[PDB]
RNA sequence: AGGACCGAACCGACUAAUGUUGAAAAAUUAGCGGAUGACUUGUGGCUGGGGGUGAAAGGCCAAUCAAACCGGGAGAUAGCU
RNA sequence: GCUCGCCGGAAGACCAAGGGUUCCUGUCCAACGUUAAUCGGGGCAGGGUGAGUCGACCCCUAAGGCGAGGCCGAAAGGCGUAGUCGAUGGGAAACAGGUUAAUAUUCCUGUACUUGGUGUUACUGCGAAGGGGGGACGGAGAAGGCUAUGUUGGCCGGGCGACGGUUGUCCCGGUUUAAGCGUGUAGGCUGGUUUUCCAGGCAAAUCCGGAAAAUCAAGGCUGAGGCGUGAUGACGAGGCACUACGGUGCUGAAGCAACAAAUGCCCUGCUUCCAGGAAAAGCCUCUAAGCAUCAGGUAACAUCAAAUCGUACCCCAAACCGACACAGGUGGUCAGGUAGAGAAUACCAAGGCGCUUGAGAGAACUCGGGUGAAGGAACUAGGCAAAAUGGUGCCGUAACUUCGGGAGAAGGCACGCUGAUAUGUAGGUGAGGUCCCUCGCGGAUGGAGCUGAAAUCAGUCGAAGAUACCAGCUGGCUGCAACUGUUUAUUAAAAACACAGCACUGUGCAAACACGAAAGUGGACGUAUACGGUGUGACGCCUGCCCGGUGCCGGAAGGUUAAUU
């Protein structure tokens, strides 16, 4: 469902939009609600140390079920719902025994749809499993680092994990971002991919909409002083240096990951 | 039961002026000078209790005092309450 | 044209009032200068 | 529908004249731009000086800014007047 | 006092902030007021601010602040849990009339309403730091139903006109009424009820959530306005009598309808879109520990209480911010008439002002404007400035184009008044009357009365009918930047910054990175369709060769190489 509006006005000629009508046109589900204030990438210091973040729609955030520890219980699939805090849809399911939760909504997942999580759930998209118990070759998102913390790689819309190989308590995936990683086999995942893959053909089509989002303008070093940034100064237009971040890091291919605590579980790098 | 010597301590004059004497003539009521911190209920009790009237309401305000100035020198009056209690139709104080 | 000082007595109370002097150490000792010069008026709360 | 169009409030500040010991330490008059938006505005809050903030002009941070203001080192030093 | 002029979406009225006696009265004119001053926001003295219902206080929380223990840090301190504060937001209740020199929703008159404590009666399962519900929430858009209000008619009171006419199809004025209570209407939402069960709501729940039955077909909640009452009252034009000439006192007619109509109300509604739209308490409901012929709760009545603080006055300003009685700045509400699309604009109403030096004269020159023979950009760096265009309806409109635009392209025609169409039309509103029913704020019909554009034909006046105020100059070639935005507060608004888009690069989550000696925090309650950095800058067609130098990435055979030994 991707469309690209009328040229009506200059601020519209580019806007391609992505519109789900299978989703809920209505409110969320009120009790799974929380606010969320925000920070504008200020800290408890009160400075900026994220930059370029600011204003932007106010959200409301809607408790996820990343766990899926709620074993043995069946669920129906309820409707798909937008949420604002993430680019992936979500679904409410409704429990057999009364209870309502929001899962991120993976690809196919209508509403009626039935999904279940434990050692003993069947290999159909929206059910929950440990790796352990999940055939190799699999198609999984919101896979597990640590037993019972939770989901937290292939996350985004349309992203998922490749189960590659077991062996011993490990199994090999193969992450988005081509990097090959072992985490343990009692790290549960839930197969197939997430939803609202076309999240990326979106064209935002004009300075305001990336202001609604809450992304402020960037500002080129070579446009300012030399005070300020390293790349700043010149008369009329000049480089002549080799690029850094504005603390002086070169920013054109020298590598940042420096942890040897977790070295012993990546097979290969993204490359 | 507010005690005599407080009862004693909140009245303190009366409000000799023309709008306090056509209140009399008028509403029935007398105006009094009474203590800074002295409530509607201690006031109603004082002026029943020592002037042998029946009281059924109280109003009170807080005058802030003049600023005013002798010989070039700054120099402030005091602010006082000063209260509205009408008495009951039977007792012309 | 609008100039610098636009009166407001809630902050300036909490900028400069008695309980913000003594909620500091540094704002103590401008409470401790300004008790040895001699001042007749030690904040802005009164 | 729209960072859509004309146009008041409102926000601004392109031209000209006046004023330049001013009515005003930045305005007035006639025109001028935006005017449902990256809009504007009230109240309160947070970020502190080699620091902040900056759609970036070295701009702004109380008529002060290529390093605020106040006090102190302090009677700095001055082959200069 | 009588004339004149000005504002009237303010130059009127009222809140908030800010100020603090500037408010009112008597007295005085030294100093202050850009002059005089008998006057004043000046001096001096007195007076003036009345609340259960307005606000604060109070209950509840946002951002944020503080923070027992705690974690961290040479010290000083930093951060933060349980907590506790913090409105700009949520939470009970009052209206109308009258009165002072100065207060009024506070005082008086009349009519109301809220909350709680005590006593009793009757009935009875009550009980929270806990569960659930609710409070509770965006932008835009569209009707429909109303009201504030206005106008006209009717009604009542008065008038008969300084100069031709004016007993009428004439002139002037008035024609007002609340909260509350009763009614539950236009409309909005939702299918109800009694059963039986249950891996849920941290345990319990009879409450909420889920599963199934049978029955019923209309129940529930919400809601402007209207009407009745409130009100045989109050108010009321005017009239009679004084007046200390400021004003005081008595009396008191009509007090109806039709039509028009909001940006206000129903509406926290409905339709729709994506950027997906506070919290907590009050409130309702459910049980646990525990009390249990007591407590405790429900309903009816009686009684008591609702403290304290603010309340004057200015508030687009002479009282606030600007050193000034300073052409500046200052958030919200109110919102009449004619014309008009209008909160533009012109003249007016209510109301408020003539801006704290005047009087003459009628030179140059300066400032702000009007008009101009013939010419018409010859001016000048440059058409700077000025002049000009300017409305509605209809007709018509090119290259180019991303097919939206260009476009209001260009250019043209009509425009006042009167009569007829039509004693006032198309349309809108709509009383009676009749008919019907689950009876009312009900439906069908009926159309009196009221209101009422635009068009056509014919005449008619002027030089001129969008007559004033108001209100696009237009076209042709070209550089730059895609565009809307932003910027050197106070000589630069631009071709500069940003931008959507593109690319390189880093980053596997205790992410990279940033702020922090640290604890921590942001990134992000995000997870590579993500986040940071860098350069370029919509879109179209595209983006060639060089890795010698410098940087970065990968490799470790050999050489050199620190502390150490
Ligand atoms: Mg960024
Ligand atoms: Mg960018
Ligand atoms: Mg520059
Ligand atoms: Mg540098
Ligand atoms: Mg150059
Ligand atoms: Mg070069
Ligand atoms: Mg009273
Ligand atoms: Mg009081
Ligand atoms: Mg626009
Ligand atoms: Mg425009
Ligand atoms: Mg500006
Ligand atoms: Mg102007
Ligand atoms: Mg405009
Ligand atoms: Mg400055
Ligand atoms: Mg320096
Ligand atoms: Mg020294
Ligand atoms: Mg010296
Ligand atoms: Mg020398
Ligand atoms: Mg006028
Ligand atoms: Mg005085
Ligand atoms: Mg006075
Ligand atoms: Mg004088
Ligand atoms: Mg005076
Ligand atoms: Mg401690
Ligand atoms: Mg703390
Ligand atoms: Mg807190
Ligand atoms: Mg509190
Ligand atoms: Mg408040
Ligand atoms: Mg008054
Ligand atoms: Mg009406
Ligand atoms: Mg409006
Ligand atoms: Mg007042
Ligand atoms: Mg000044
Ligand atoms: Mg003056
Ligand atoms: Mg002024
Ligand atoms: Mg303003
Ligand atoms: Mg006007
Ligand atoms: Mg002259
Ligand atoms: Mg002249
Ligand atoms: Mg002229
Ligand atoms: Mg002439
Ligand atoms: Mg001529
Ligand atoms: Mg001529
Ligand atoms: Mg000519
Ligand atoms: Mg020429
Ligand atoms: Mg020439
Ligand atoms: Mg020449
Ligand atoms: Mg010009
Ligand atoms: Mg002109
Ligand atoms: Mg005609
Ligand atoms: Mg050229
Ligand atoms: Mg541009
Ligand atoms: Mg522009
Ligand atoms: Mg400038
Ligand atoms: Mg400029
Ligand atoms: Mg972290
Ligand atoms: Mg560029
Ligand atoms: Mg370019």
């Amino acid at each position: 469902a991707v469309v690209k509006c009328k040229p009506t006005s200059p601020g519209r000629r580019h806007v391609v939009k992505v519109v789900n009508p299978e989703l809920h046109k209505g409110k969320p589900f009120a009790p799974l609600l929380e606010k969320n204030s925000k920070s504008g990438g200020r800290n408890n210091n009160g400075r900026i140390t994220t930059r370029h973040i600011g204003g932007g729609h106010k959200q409301a955030y809607r408790i996820v079920d990343f766990k899926r520890n709620k074993d043995g219980i069946p669920a129906v699939v309820e409707r798909l719902e937008y949420d604002p805090n993430r680019s992936a849809n979500i679904a409410l399911v409704l429990y057999k025994d009364g209870e309502r939760r929001y899962i991120l909504a993976p690809k196919g997942l209508k509403a009626g749809d039935q999904i279940q999580s434990g050692v003993d759930a069947a290999i159909k998209p929206g059910n929950t499993l440990p790796m352990r118990n999940i055939p190799v070759g699999s198609t999984v998102h919101n896979v597990e680092m640590k037993p019972g913390k939770g989901g937290q790689l292939a996350r985004s819309a349309g992203t998922y994990v490749q189960i590659v190989a077991r062996d011993g308590a490990y199994v090999t995936l193969r992450l988005r971002s081509g990097e090959m990683r072992k985490v343990e086999a009692d790290c549960r995942a839930t197969l197939g991919e997430v939803g609202n893959a076309e999240h990326m053909l979106r064209v935002l089509g004009k300075a305001g909409a990336a202001r609604w989002r809450g992304v402020r303008p960037t500002v080129r070093g070579t446009a300012m002083n030399p005070v300020d940034h390293p790349h700043g100064g010149g008369e009329g237009r000049n480089f002549g240096k080799h690029p850094v971040t504005p603390w002086g890091v070169q920013t054109k291919g020298k590598k940042t990951r420096s942890n040897k605590r977790t070295d012993k579980f990546i097979v290969r790098r993204r490359s | 039961m507010i005690r005599e010597e407080r009862l004693l301590k909140v009245l303190r004059a009366p409000h000799v002026s023309e709008k306090a004497s056509t209140a009399m003539e008028k509403s029935n009521t007398i105006v009094l000078k009474v203590a800074k911190d002295a409530t509607k209920a201690e006031i109603k009790a004082a002026v029943q209790k020592l002037f042998e009237v029946e009281v059924e309401v109280v109003n009170t305000l807080v005058v802030k005092g003049k600023v005013k100035r002798h010989g070039q020198r700054i120099g402030r009056r005091s602010d006082w309450k000063k209260a509205y209690v009408t008495l009951k139709e039977g007792q012309n104080l | 044209m609008k100039r610098t000082f636009q009166p407001s007595v809630l902050k300036r109370n909490r900028s400069h009032g008695f309980r913000a002097r003594m909620a500091t150490k540094n704002g103590r000792q401008v409470l401790a200068r300004r008790r040895a010069k001699g001042r007749a008026r030690l904040t802005v709360s009164k």
